[PDB]
């Protein structure tokens, strides 16, 4: 469908090409780093020592430090190397009290995301907890 | 027992603000150049996203509030390094300039002697100096940052695009006759804005995108008389606009390594510069725009359009910098009317306080030759000021208002691909 | 051999340095000089690459390893030549030339049989 | 049922752009180097690489234009700190020197005085200072400019700042690599063989010169004539070769330097009298090397040119001094050498007049220029020339005999002949390949 | 104990807490992140002061740097994911002589690192050959089947 | 038959020197936007941080070599130039001026010490010169050979104005370090600054310490814990500086008496200058205050413990500064905004076996001992006071015959290293290296 083709399907159906949207962001860094440096001679703006040039390479790296940080927390709850992993905390009804069937038809993954914005944090302390619980059980 | 599983690559995003790049054509000694280096797409692609309902305020929207402040950057760094003109702040002694003239030009340029660190003369126009106690100084001599722009600099407009760095994303709103808030159902995904020439005026609107099929009101609160009201016409209007005098340059030594670019004589006659707008469309044009504006008032609500009001040369009458010269153009004769070939005289001034800033202010060298520019108005820019008779004036000044005029569709968001959601599965 | 010493050898030879040719893709006063600049944007440049074909990797299944299998089978359209080949009588460079044009295809098709992999692994933890 | 493995760690490389920094040798305030920070490995490594051929084009090196920016951005940023001389751009009085001046030097060396202010802004000095009049314009008599007063900014070039080039070494970042050519014989425009992979180059000088090399690598065992298109005249032809010859150049007045207060702590250097006699500069080619040298190139562009054809070499056109003369820089001054001695002969201790100057633009540009103080004392430098920069005219009538003049002054020329054997390229980890297997 | 608390233990003991160190720095880009929401836009005041914005900016680069070294070898070496793994290398006499219990107890991490620096790219160049092998092994059992 | 194993996590650490980050409080960005210590140096300190007691291990400290120290003097030397890049520069009143004795209502003390300059100023027109005034203190203005004078930094450097909007007023700066580093401290009590230190803590963050500027006697740092600590590099040398950490503190109450007002002079557009006004009231002399009994009692602690490196049948003597520019023969702080500098010799004179000090205004100030800059102090409208702890005395020794039998010690030094080691001497910045290999009984 596209990038962002699957936004309005169902968080059911967009559970599916999961790979263009984790593949886009180093893809889309890189491409745009490569257009730059062969691109008709302008680096020497860059050079110019000025706050532009600082602030070009300032965004180069904070794209990447937020990457990192996304692959770095998936480490610390042990999903590594997966688009997607279960996991071993239960779901509390305090979060979401609607079904399963209820979400993942007829709603979007950008109306899901809303409802249940403020429980990121602690959900994502619980994953953590759970983890260090199974690193201590082996 | 639900449990919760962890999604990466979910297609989701939110609001955001990042500083967004300058791509620009291969075409592109022009102010913009340095800073739009990188070369647009040359295919540029979009995504139309099925059934995505998103949400868009023109009003508020960090895509223009870039914009102005990367315009001001570059003036300002293309003027930074060039001649200060403190040195000419001394007293001139002017003459009337008749010779070969019309009587509307009477007294508009004057013949300016002066002494140098040496007898020196060159021209002026009137709206560039002040009279004292035949004596003139420069209209901001002891108060401002006078300096001149170096010759060599181009300020034409180049389309220029905006385009998200890697993990931003611009949405489009494509909804026809789109309001410029609210939600919008019709929304692609792209890569970068469309051209958009940053060009500059007060009043009138030139050179922007149409709108289809309909004469487009917007505003950020239709009653607030507080507010402007922008208005964008599906039909351009072609203005013819000129200065007819054949001009020549002069350089004079102000300082060690220093000169300024005087005006010189007028070759021919001196006649007054003027801009032509045809008279029919014109009447077409503001008929359409009543009729749209009645939607707000009442169907039988009187509608009037009124000249101007007080305030600084560039608010009051209409401007522009074609050909790298400033125009000041009488707007009375297109807004006197109501509803229920027409010339503009135009002045010409060289000290302009661009960006309404105090202090400063930059100094046009003149063209030689003749100036002849062609464009299309586009838009308007209104005030709104017993109930039966509504009145609008010309308004302008705040630079936003203009940037916003093409950055209406576009919004500016970061993509977030970490979630979750229950299901029935555990490790 | 060394880094790219390799270049030279067959694919099937070539395989016995791909560790050697990984470890060279990441190898107090500091004012704004031109000397400066450049080595800090450079370092920026090789880590963003490492990372693109990390990432690509992980989509692909076969994180970690330097050599591993999929369950993608092998197109005659791609190249149908015999594995004596490809894997000998041919070094790595001239395989890339050969089959250079259908790189994305083969990504493409990679990244779905991993997605399709995870769906599966997630169905069978979920019944019981 | 072959399938698909995929492997990482896969030995190829495509050509590519890539960011390239400074390393040195360590133990070398000097412009070129003052933050290169990066010591080369004290024993560089290189990997020979057989079985392996590789295309290199001369021409299309992205590593000369990135030397070219380099080099351009450094000398900016040296002098963007320093006084400026906005100040000495007033009406100059001037006479010539008389004083023990020998003939080549009459009209050549002036005495100027000015009047210039001090620490205060309220008072003035009357100052001195020599000058040479290359960078002296005529007002309508006496009455003199600078140079450049309606033209460039003029920047005095800090003291203490030396312009003699050090080493660099280009080093890719990791990821990249750079390939060299060792096959001797090599022209720099088609395949090679004997390649190699480093981490860094050879050290390169960024010496500075017009029409003739100097202090640049030697070719090995023959004269090799590179150029784009031999064919087209447009092109220059670089000749590189095998063994150097000699030159000697001085600057052998015995000077002075004196030191002007202006502004608030600000200094301007200026000539001062000249100690002993006054002579013109030169520059010393030992004269059977250079006939010899000659007649080695001329036999290697007979493979081109014809071996009953006429090979000449004549004078180059006229033009600014960095076109007609061979410029170089000796303990940081300027020369400007007549080379007509050199280039007159036809095929089938030389000593060269020099002039100074002070008030440079260079690079080929106007709007800025920079003023190099004077250095106190005489100056005496040696340099090998390591290869020559030459033109060809027309040839259309009596193609039989052909002229070759100096020419080009296109600073990348002076890269391209130390960068002709490095080429860069990016290294592509991940492949795949069919085998027997599944999962 | 907290952070290398088990700095004065023997080998042993202090082995039973590398995951305390080990989550405090494979969670260093992490917490960057949660500073810069305490004081957010702060950064704009320091983008404007270059050389001090340069040296932070060296220091957050070479941090992402630190961290990649070290998740590279685990996984060319095959102990990805792991705090403790085996592999299959023989231990060289000449890079230490002394028995297990006298290595493992009685020494701390502190004076073994010091007592076979000398070996470090020895054993790592041996750690990344076996696991090269290893994966062409399974190649062959995969072919087999 | 044993196998190579590895570890991730291994508790190792190197000596290392890296980049630190500097953090605060953040309370006090909220409170002052305009202190250039918390506009920079924005990023939050966590509330509640923790040490981590290292049992049973030994590490070697250096507070000579602390590279911490030089990161720190380094920081402070760019941030505090950066404030000054934007300010309006002084080029043009580097004139000649006219100047005559300020005679009103003053004091024997300051008999000559104030003056009253004029000048031609051109603003307008480039014509029409205007003469103005200004009042000056004698230390900045220098007299060409009767009423013939000009500004002291006219041959060596253009003199910037400080802006302000511009507070310097030292706030706790907290230096943290980066991931993948940590700080060690050294706990001990009575520590020497170097060699083995017995008590050693990890730490992310170091207590704050407030970049306070002085000369000749440290201002608002930490005490002794519970004796006087005398050390330095080479205690054997005279080449040294002498640090010395007090127990407790001392108070001193400092002050500028006079009522001032200001003018301010446009040189441009937007380009200002703020001169001295006329003063209000009578004049009197700046000065500092120091209780008598406590300075005494002071000294004795210091040399009790001084004796321990030159014994007790031995004289020990305090005198005053040696010759030199004002930075370093004069006590010199910066107190509300304005610059000081206190005769000293009131103090350092006694021998061992309510102190009034008369201080002088500068505004034209050449700091850290650098030559080509200069900033121009703005003044301020008002009277000044300020009661600082005393915290520490910087002294030097002197050098001698061979056996003199007594040692005289002076109020030296100047480097303001020194004083960024009075605080930092308790840390040092390793780096972990958690990944390694030993020897075991497994295989995969
Ligand atoms: C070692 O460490 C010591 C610290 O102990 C250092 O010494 C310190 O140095 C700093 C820096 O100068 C100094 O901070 C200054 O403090 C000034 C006054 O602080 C007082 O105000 C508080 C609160 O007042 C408010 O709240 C009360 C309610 O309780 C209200 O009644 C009041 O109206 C007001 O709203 C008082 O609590 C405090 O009381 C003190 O107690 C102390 C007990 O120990 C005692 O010793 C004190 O003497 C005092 O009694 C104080 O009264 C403050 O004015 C300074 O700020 C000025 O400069 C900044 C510059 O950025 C301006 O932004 C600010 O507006 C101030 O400028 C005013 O004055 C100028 C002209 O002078 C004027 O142009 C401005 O407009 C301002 O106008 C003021 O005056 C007007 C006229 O009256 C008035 O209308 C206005 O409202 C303004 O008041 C600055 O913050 C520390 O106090 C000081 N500490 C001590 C103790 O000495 C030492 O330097 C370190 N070592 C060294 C040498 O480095
Ligand atoms: C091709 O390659 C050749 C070979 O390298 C190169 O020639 C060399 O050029 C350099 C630069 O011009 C020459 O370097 C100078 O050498 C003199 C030698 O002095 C003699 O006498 C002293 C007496 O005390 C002895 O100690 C010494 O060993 C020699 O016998 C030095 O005096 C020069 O030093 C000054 O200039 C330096 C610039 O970097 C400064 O750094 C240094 O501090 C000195 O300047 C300061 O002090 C001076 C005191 O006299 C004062 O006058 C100055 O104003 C200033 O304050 C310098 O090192 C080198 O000798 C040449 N080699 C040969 C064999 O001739 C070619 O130039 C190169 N070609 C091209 C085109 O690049
Ligand atoms: C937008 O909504 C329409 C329905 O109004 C979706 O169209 C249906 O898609 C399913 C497959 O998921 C088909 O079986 C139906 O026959 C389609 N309905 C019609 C009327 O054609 C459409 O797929 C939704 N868009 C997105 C992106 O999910
Ligand atoms: C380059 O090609 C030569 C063959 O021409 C390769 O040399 C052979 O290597 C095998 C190794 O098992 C020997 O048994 C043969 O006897 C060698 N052949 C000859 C003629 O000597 C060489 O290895 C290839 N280069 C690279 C890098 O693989
Ligand atoms: C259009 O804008 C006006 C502004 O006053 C607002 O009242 C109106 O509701 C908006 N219309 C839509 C469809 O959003
Ligand atoms: C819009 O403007 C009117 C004034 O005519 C005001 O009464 C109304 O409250 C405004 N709308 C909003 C956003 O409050
Ligand atoms: C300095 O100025 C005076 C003005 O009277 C002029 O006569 C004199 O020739 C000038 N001197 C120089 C060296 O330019
Ligand atoms: C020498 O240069 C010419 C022209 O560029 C080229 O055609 C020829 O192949 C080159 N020689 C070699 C050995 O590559
Ligand atoms: C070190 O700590 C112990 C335990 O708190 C204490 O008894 C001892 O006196 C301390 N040593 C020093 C030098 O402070
Ligand atoms: C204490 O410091 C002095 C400084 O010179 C040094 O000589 C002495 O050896 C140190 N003593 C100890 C126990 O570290």
């Amino acid at each position: 469908l596209g990038f962002l083709g699957a936004a309005g399907s169902t968080m059911g159906a967009a559970s599916m090409t999961l790979t263009v949207q984790a593949r886009n962001l180093l893809s889309g860094i890189v491409q745009q780093q490569s257009n730059l440096l062969r691109a008709p001679e302008c680096q020497q703006h860059l050079l110019k020592l000025t706050v532009w040039g600082i602030k070009q390479l300032q965004a180069r790296v904070l794209a990447v430090e937020r990457y990192l940080r996304d692959q770095q927390l998936l480490g610390i709850w042990g999903c590594s190397g997966k688009l997607i992993c279960c996991t071993n905390v239960p779901w509390n009804s305090t979060w979401s009290n609607r079904n399963l069937s209820e979400i993942w038809d007829n709603m979007t993954w950008l109306q899901w995301d809303k409802e249940i914005s403020n429980y990121t944090q602690i959900i994502y302390g619980l994953l953590e907890e759970s983890q260090n619980q199974q690193e201590k059980n082996e | 027992n639900l449990w919760v599983t962890v999604y990466y690559g979910v297609p989701v995003w939110k609001d955001a603000e990042t500083t967004l790049f300058c791509a620009s054509d291969a075409k592109a000694h022009n102010v913009w150049a340095t800073h739009c280096c990188v070369p647009t797409d040359p295919n540029p692609q979009e995504i139309h996203l099925e059934n995505v309902t998103e949400e868009f305020n023109m009003w508020k929207n960090n895509m223009v509030e870039q914009m102005h402040t990367d315009i001001i950057s570059l003036w300002d760094q293309s003027l930074k390094p060039c001649v200060k003109l403190t040195p000419l702040c001394v007293t001139l002694q002017c003459t009337n300039v008749t010779n070969n003239i019309t009587d509307d030009m009477r007294g508009e340029l004057k013949n300016c002697s002066f002494n140098m660190t040496q007898k020196v003369y060159s021209l002026f126009y009137r709206l560039d100096v002040v009279q004292i106690n035949k004596e003139y100084r420069l209209i901001n001599c002891n108060t401002s940052a006078i300096t001149q722009a170096c010759p060599k600099v181009s300020f034409e407009p180049i389309p220029i695009h905006y385009c998200a760095p890697a993990g931003f994303a611009i949405l489009k709103c494509k909804d026809k006759k789109f309001n410029g808030t609210g939600p919008c159902t019709n929304v692609s995904t792209v890569q970068c804005t469309h051209g958009i020439k940053p060009v500059v005026s007060t009043q009138l609107l030139l050179n922007g995108s149409l709108a289809e099929e309909e004469v487009i009101i917007r505003s950020e609160n239709i009653t607030n008389n507080a507010k402007n009201i922008l208005v964008q016409l599906n039909e351009s209007v072609q203005i013819n606009c000129t200065r007819p005098n054949n001009n020549t340059r002069k350089s004079i030594r102000i300082g060690p390594g220093q000169w300024f670019y005087a005006t010189g004589d007028i070759i021919g006659d001196i006649r007054q510069a003027h801009c032509n707008v045809s008279k029919a469309t014109w009447n077409e044009t503001l008929g359409k725009v009543v009729k749209q504006l009645r939607k707000h008032f009442g169907n039988n609500t009187i509608i009037r359009f009124a000249n101007s009001s007080g305030g600084d040369l560039e608010v009051t009458t209409h401007s522009f910098n074609c050909g790298g010269e400033f125009f000041y153009c009488n707007t009375s004769g297109l807004f006197n009317s109501t509803w229920i070939s027409i010339t503009l005289p135009c002045r010409i001034k060289q000290i302009i306080n661009m960006w309404q800033r105090i202090g400063q202010a930059m100094y046009a060298p003149p063209i030689q030759g003749v100036i002849r520019c062609v464009s299309n108005i586009t838009g308007l820019i209104l005030t709104r000021d017993n109930s039966t008779t509504e009145t609008f004036r010309p308004g302008g000044g705040d630079m936003r208002d203009n940037w916003r005029s093409e950055l209406y569709k576009y919004k500016v968001v970061k993509i977030e691909p970490l979630g979750v959601a229950p299901t029935r599965c555990k490790r």
